[PDB]
């Protein structure tokens, strides 16, 4: 699974999310990746979200728009949301993965609670951090 | 405020004893190349849509990464990919989800969001619905590599 | 105690002035019986899966609502029936989507919840996933009824 | 589309969403009914949820889980939870249709804002309740 999450000049935000699935999935099975509020979302009016992980917690979970909910609903900062669904919520019900996430004042989150998670970010302008491992 | 995007090649178990650096600075190239172009394009005025649309486009031509080229395989050595992309301006969204016979699934999403009033198609339909509207039909095996083709038999 | 059961038969495609009393009566009997079997089963202290999953399966094979026996016709003069079912217990899903060969979506997916390790099945890997663990193969036209046959000519 | 939800004797929700699709549907279109979150949600510590309406926009919005997410995060009863969602929020974005709910507590709701919605609830050892138009 990839994806990327971006906050634009006009204060837009936009989520895109795309995958093969998982290694020896039976035909026809549908994870997280193309399913809105599961594996993305945007909202301008919180955040926007890429996940990817054991897709089908995230689909139980609702883990993109939960961070949003978070946010929007339970006034938690993204670093707050991204903590309570990557490393608690996700956890409890046997989910391993990981999101990034773009809030719309541009602060950014990358949590995972895997090994690694392959990615990479930057504000335009200046030079991109990337990262595979635990920070 | 500043513009800003972040991109993932996705999550798992990747284990820095079994890798060397020179291997993990090819991921790192990687990620750096697309970010950088997500960054100019944001830099440039562009759309966060079109810039998340051409970062996952370009993740998906990359082999490194599981979507498009370089697709795990099912249990019958086929694949079958998904995507999905949302614009959080409008909260229009579109996905596909079991498509074999298109390039780049992102793309596919976006022509969802933006040809029909729906937001998710799948399989044929799916297929046909951007056949219809101009997008070329390739054959599943562009997206096999060997790489994960030794995982599913291992897997198995 | 608390228990309770709710059903629904589809809102929107319901105007006072296009109805007759008797039409209306139909729908009211089909309801109550419906929810009635419902209530009996939670009184007697079945679960709520249980009672969610029959009630659906009633509704499915109810010719008057739209799924099922009954489902409405796509474009092509076919049938594409999707369902999902949920545990509030375990938070355990289970759905099917693009489906034409099962007579009962809800069932199909009640299976992909319970023996699979997935919450997501589409088109034909649902089926063969459905036939394989033994529910029946149906024939698709099953499902057509000249009621809503009519409704597509007229669409048309 | 149909649906139901319930509460068991044993305090558990479940909820069960199936549908036809649209009359002229193009093939290989998905609504909400069969997308966790959108159409169908269950969750003990909230709400057990089922809707009907323009698939779309209840996609969008992800009905289904948002009135989990307004009751849990939010503190909105079921009652507040629906009239936001099905009364403000839906319509807001181009969506009819309506939903059925109960949530932990026993408290059930179908709130539609279409002319119509073929419905129907009933507690335990009472006498059952049918609808199809408003009031
Ligand atoms: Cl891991
Ligand atoms: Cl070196
Ligand atoms: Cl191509
Ligand atoms: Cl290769
Ligand atoms: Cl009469
Ligand atoms: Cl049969
Ligand atoms: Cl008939
Ligand atoms: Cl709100
Ligand atoms: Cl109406
Ligand atoms: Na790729
Ligand atoms: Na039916």
């Amino acid at each position: 699974t990839v994806g990327a999450v971006a906050l634009d000049l006009d204060g837009n935000l936009a989520a895109a999310t795309s995958t093969g699935g998982m290694t020896n999935k039976l035909p026809g099975r549908v994870g997280d990746s193309p399913l809105v509020g599961a594996g993305c979302y945007a909202n301008n009016a919180s955040v926007a979200v890429s996940c990817t992980g054991t897709g089908e917690v995230f689909i139980r979970a609702l883990a993109a728009y939960d961070i949003a909910a978070l946010m929007d609903y339970g006034g938690l900062s993204l670093a707050e949301a991204c903590e309570r669904v990557v490393m608690e919520k996700l956890p409890a019900l046997g989910g391993s993965g990981g999101l990034i996430a773009i809030d719309h004042e541009g602060n950014v989150a990358l949590p995972f609670n895997t090994e690694g998670m392959y990615r990479a970010w930057g504000y335009a302008g200046d030079t991109p951090t990337t990262g595979i491992y635990r920070e | 405020g500043k513009a800003v995007i972040a991109i993932h090649g996705g999550a798992g178990a990747i284990s820095r004893a079994q890798m060397s650096l020179q291997q993990e600075l090819r991921y790192i190239e990687a990620l750096s190349a697309i970010v950088e172009t997500g960054q100019k394009m944001l830099e440039a005025g562009e759309s966060a849509l079109d810039v998340v649309t051409e970062a996952v486009r370009l993740l998906e031509e990359c082999p490194l990464f599981n979507a498009g080229i370089g697709a795990v395989f099912t249990r019958d050595e086929t694949h079958e990919l998904d995507a999905c992309v949302m614009d959080g301006n409008t909260l229009k969204a579109g996905a596909v989800a079991g498509v074999s016979h298109l390039r780049n699934p992102v793309l596919a999403a976006r022509l969802v969001m933006e040809q029909s009033p729906h937001v998710m198609m799948i399989g044929e339909g799916a297929e046909n619905f951007a056949f219809a509207r101009g997008m070329e039909r390739v054959s599943p095996e562009i997206f096999s590599t060997s790489l994960r083709y030794e995982q599913l038999l291992a897997a198995r």
